[PDB]
C-alpha cells in the first residue's frame, strides 16, 4: 500500500524490478534516484505522476467502463448552441493528449505554493478554475467597434482548444474576441481531461446570470416595444456554458459524491454537488444560492414612456432555464439531463422546494394576446407570424399594436435595430382577431451581425385604460445544408474517397466560396481549396481523396467561408480497421 | 458533371500549429540510401551507400567501408539543391512512427502543392515500399546494379 520494489525477473546482467505507488500521492514530475552504501546517489531517470479513474482505492474512480472512454479519453467532443428551439451541434478538439499541454499545465499549477494539498482533486480544481477565470479576465480583448467584412471571417473561427491555452500563457498567438467568452468552460475541460481528472461542459439555455442570490429580473422596455439605454445588472443570456467534474467529497457529509459544477465568482472559483442545488441547501456553500437563482428564477417588465415612470404591464410568462443537455455517453447524440438540476413542473416536491426557499428568503386585463412564430428563419428570406388578441368586455374597445424585431448578442448587450411597426386595431362584441404579416431579410434597417439573434416584441396597449399587454420571443438564424457522403468503414493505409454538397438557398450569387478540410489521425493540419462563383439556382459539389493512417474512431471536419457567410462547418465520423493480414 | 476544386495556399492559421516545447539538443548520424538492382534475382531494392557518424564513409563494391575523410560536395549540388529547396514542401512535427503512413502523407501533400499528377501517385507509393537491404546481406545478393523506375514498373 506504500512505496515499494521486488525484484520480479534474475538475469546475470539485468535485474527486473517492480515499483507500486502509493493510492494517495502528490502529482507532478519526479525523479528517481539510486544509493550505493558507500558511492554517492546517482539519478537514474524522470517520469511524472496523475489521478487514475481506473484504481479502487483513488477519490477519483469511476465503475462504468464506457463512460472511461467517454470522459477521460475522448479528444473529439461537441458543443451545443443556439436557442431551446434549435440546437446546434459543433465539433470541438480538446486536444488533452498534445505534446505541450500536460508541460504548461503543470507550470501554470505550479504558480499554488500549497504543494501538500496536490493530493486531492478539490483544491487542484479551485486553483485552476480561478486562475482560468483570471486569465480570461485578462487576455480577453473586447470586439472592435469598426466594421470590417474582410477580417471578420478571422475573428471568430476556432482551431480548438490548444491554440487558445498557449496564447493565453504566452500571449503570442491570435486573441479571442469579446463574440465568444463562454470557451472558458471547454479549456477548462480540456485542462481537467489533460490532468486526468474526468469533466464534460453542459450549457443552459435561457438563463438569468447577473445578478447574485435574488429572484427577480427588472427589465424595461421602450414605448415602441424597443429597450431604452443599454446593459443591465442582472439580465437574461441566450445560453451560458459550465463544466461539470466526476469526483468524490471526503470533506463534506455524507451523500454528495459525484458531478460538481464548477462555478466561478468575479478571484475565487469553487465547486458545488448538483444534489445540493436540486435539493436546495442553500447554508452549505456560498455559491449556492447564485446557482440557484440561475435555474428558476421571476422576470418583470416595466414600461417606459416619454414622462419617465416605470409602469408594470401584463406580459406572458417566459420560462427560464430549460432544456438544459450536453452530449451522450457513446454516442453522438444529445440528452437533456435538465431532471438533474429541477423537479418536473407541476409536482408537489418543486412546490415544496419553492415555498421552503421562500420562507428561507424572507428571514434575509379585460383583454390578452398569445403570438405564433416560427423557430427558425431562412437567411436572406421570409417568415409569417402571427398575433391574436380576445377581449372580454360589453362594450367595442380599441387598441394601439407596436411590434419591433431587433439583434441581441448571446450575453443579452442589444446589437442594432432593424424593425419596427405601429397600428391600430378596434375589437366589439368580444370577437377574436387574428393578424397574420410576413416578415423579410430585405426590410431590415442594416445588416446584422455574425453572431447574433432576433428579438420581436408585441404590445397592445388599452385605449381608455393604463395597462398593456406584452408578449416576446427569439428567433435563431439558419445556415443552408452542408452534406457529407462518404463510407462509414475503410482500412489503413488505403485511399478514401469523401464528397460535400451544397445547396445554394439565398438570392444572391456566390463569391470567393472557399472551403478547409482537417481531421485528428486522417489529415494533417488543415488543407483549403477555392470554387467558381455560384448562383442562386444550382448547387456547389466537390469531391476529395486521402489516407487514413491510425485506427480507431476518428472523424473530420469541414468548413466553408464566402461573402454572404462565413465559418459553416459540418463533420462526419468513421471507423477504421487494422489491414488485413 | 462533376469537377474537382482547385488548391490554394493560405497562412491565416499557420500561427495555431506552433508549439512551445523545446527540442533540446542531439547528435545526429546520417544514412544514405538509393534504388539498386542485383543481377540474382530481377527486382529493386534499397540500398545504403554511405554514412556520416564522424567523416564522410563511403562503402565500397567489395561490400567493405572505404576511409573517412572530410565532407566534400559539388558546385552542382548547391545549385540544383537550392533551387528544388525553394519550392519545396515540409511536414513538420508529423505524428506517425510508420513508412507506410509516412509515405501516403507524403504522396498526398505532394499532390495537393501539384508536385505531381494524380497518376503518379500509384507508382511512387509502390516504390517507396520496397525492402531495405543492408551491407551484411551483400555478399548473399550477389551484387548490384543503379536502376531507374518505369510506369509499368519493369
Amino acid at each position: 500500500k506504500w512505496w515499494s520494489a521486488v525484484v520480479e525477473e534474475r538475469d546475470a546482467q539485468s535485474w527486473t524490478i517492480s515499483v507500486t505507488t502509493p493510492a494517495d500521492a502528490v502529482i507532478g514530475h519526479y525523479s528517481l534516484l539510486l544509493q550505493v552504501s558507500g558511492r554517492k546517489q546517482l539519478l537514474l531517470g524522470q517520469f511524472t505522476l496523475l489521478f487514475n479513474p481506473w484504481n479502487r482505492e483513488d477519490a477519483v474512480f469511476l465503475k462504468n467502463e464506457a463512460q472511461r472512454m467517454e470522459y477521460l479519453l475522448n479528444q473529439n467532443g461537441l458543443i451545443y448552441l443556439g436557442t431551446a428551439d434549435c440546437i446546434q451541434a459543433e465539433s470541438w478538439d480538446f486536444g488533452q493528449f498534445e505534446g505541450d499541454v500536460i508541460d504548461l499545465s503543470l507550470r501554470l499549477l505550479s504558480k499554488d505554493k500549497q504543494v501538500e494539498k496536490w493530493s486531492q482533486p478539490v483544491h487542484v480544481a479551485r486553483v485552476l478554475g480561478a486562475l482560468l477565470h483570471f486569465l480570461k479576465e485578462q487576455r480577453v480583448l473586447p470586439t472592435p467597434q469598426t466594421q470590417a467584412t474582410q477580417e471578420g471571417a478571422l475573428l471568430n473561427k476556432r482551431r480548438g482548444s490548444v491554440p487558445i491555452l498557449r496564447q493565453w500563457l504566452t500571449g503570442r498567438g491570435r486573441p479571442v474576441y469579446d463574440g465568444q467568452a463562454w470557451v472558458l468552460a471547454a479549456v477548462a475541460c480540456t485542462v481537467l481531461r489533460c490532468l486526468g481528472i474526468p469533466a464534460r461542459v453542459v450549457t443552459t439555455f435561457a438563463s438569468a446570470q447577473g445578478t447574485g442570490g435574488r429572484l427577480l429580473i427588472d427589465e424595461y422596455y421602450n414605448e415602441e416595444g424597443l429597450q431604452n439605454g443599454e446593459g443591465q445588472r442582472g439580465r437574461i443570456w441566450i445560453f451560458q456554458t459550465s463544466t461539470e467534474c466526476w469526483m468524490t467529497r471526503p470533506a463534506l457529509p455524507q451523500g454528495y459524491d459525484g458531478w460538481q459544477i464548477l462555478h466561478p465568482s468575479a478571484g475565487s472559483c469553487d465547486l458545488v454537488p448538483v444534489r445540493a442545488v436540486k435539493e436546495g441547501t442553500l447554508g452549505l456553500t456560498p455559491a449556492v444560492s447564485d446557482l440557484f437563482a440561475a435555474i428558476n428564477a421571476s422576470c418583470v417588465v416595466w414600461k417606459c414612456c416619454e414622462d419617465g415612470t416605470l409602469e408594470l404591464t401584463d406580459s406572458n410568462t417566459k420560462y427560464v432555464g430549460n432544456n438544459i443537455s450536453t452530449k451522450g455517453v457513446g454516442s453522438d447524440r444529445c440528452e437533456d439531463i435538465t431532471q438533474n438540476y429541477k423537479y418536473p413542473e407541476g409536482s408537489l416536491q418543486e412546490k415544496e422546494v419553492l415555498e421552503r426557499v421562500e420562507k428561507e428568503k424572507m428571514e434575509r386585463s379585460p383583454l390578452y394576446l398569445l403570438l405564433k412564430a416560427p423557430s427558425s428563419l431562412p437567411l436572406r428570406g421570409d417568415a409569417q407570424i402571427s398575433v391574436t388578441l380576445v377581449n372580454h368586455s360589453e362594450q367595442e374597445k380599441a387598441v394601439q399594436l407596436a411590434i419591433g424585431v431587433q439583434a441581441v448578442h448571446y450575453n443579452g448587450v442589444l446589437a442594432a435595430k432593424l424593425w419596427r411597426k405601429k397600428l391600430h386595431l378596434t375589437l366589439s362584441a368580444n370577437l377574436e382577431k387574428i393578424i397574420t404579416i410576413g416578415l423579410f431579410f430585405s426590410n431590415f434597417e442594416r445588416n446584422p451581425p455574425e453572431n447574433t439573434f432576433l428579438r420581436l416584441t408585441a404590445m397592445a396597449t388599452h385605449s381608455e385604460s393604463n395597462l398593456s399587454c406584452f408578449a416576446q420571443e427569439d428567433i435563431a438564424i439558419c445556415r443552408p445544408h452542408l452534406a457529407i457522403k462518404m463510407p462509414e468503414k475503410a482500412e489503413q493505409y488505403q485511399p478514401l474517397t469523401a464528397s460535400v454538397s451544397l445547396q445554394n438557398s439565398l438570392d444572391a450569387p456566390m463569391e470567393d466560396c472557399v472551403i478547409s478540410i482537417l481531421g485528428r489521425g486522417l489529415i494533417h493540419r488543415e488543407r483549403s481549396y477555392r470554387f467558381r462563383s455560384v448562383w442562386p439556382e444550382n448547387t456547389m459539389c466537390a469531391k476529395f481523396q486521402f489516407t487514413p493512417t491510425h485506427v480507431g474512431l476518428q472523424r473530420l471536419t469541414v468548413e466553408v467561408d464566402c461573402n454572404m457567410f462565413q465559418n459553416l462547418t459540418n463533420y462526419k465520423s468513421v471507423t477504421v480497421v487494422a489491414p488485413e493480414l | 458533371q462533376m469537377e474537382e476544386p482547385a488548391a490554394h495556399d493560405t497562412e491565416a492559421t499557420a500561427t495555431d500549429y506552433h508549439t512551445t516545447s523545446h527540442p533540446g539538443t542531439h547528435k545526429v548520424y546520417v544514412e544514405l540510401q538509393e534504388l539498386v538492382m542485383d543481377e540474382k534475382n530481377q527486382e529493386l531494392r534499397w540500398m545504403e551507400a554511405a554514412r556520416w557518424v564522424q567523416l564522410e564513409e563511403n562503402l565500397g563494391e567489395n561490400g567493405a567501408w572505404g576511409r573517412p575523410h572530410l565532407s566534400h560536395l559539388t558546385f552542382w549540388s548547391l545549385l540544383e539543391l537550392r533551387r528544388v529547396f525553394t519550392k519545396g514542401t515540409v511536414l513538420l512535427d508529423l505524428q506517425e512512427t510508420s513508412l507506410a503512413g509516412v509515405a501516403n502523407q507524403l504522396l498526398d501533400r505532394f499532390i495537393f502543392e501539384d508536385q505531381i499528377r494524380p497518376q503518379d501517385r500509384e507508382e511512387l507509393l509502390r516504390a517507396l515500399l520496397l525492402k531495405h537491404s543492408h551491407a551484411g546481406e551483400l555478399e548473399a545478393l550477389g551484387g548490384v546494379k543503379p536502376a531507374v523506375l518505369t510506369r509499368s514498373g519493369d
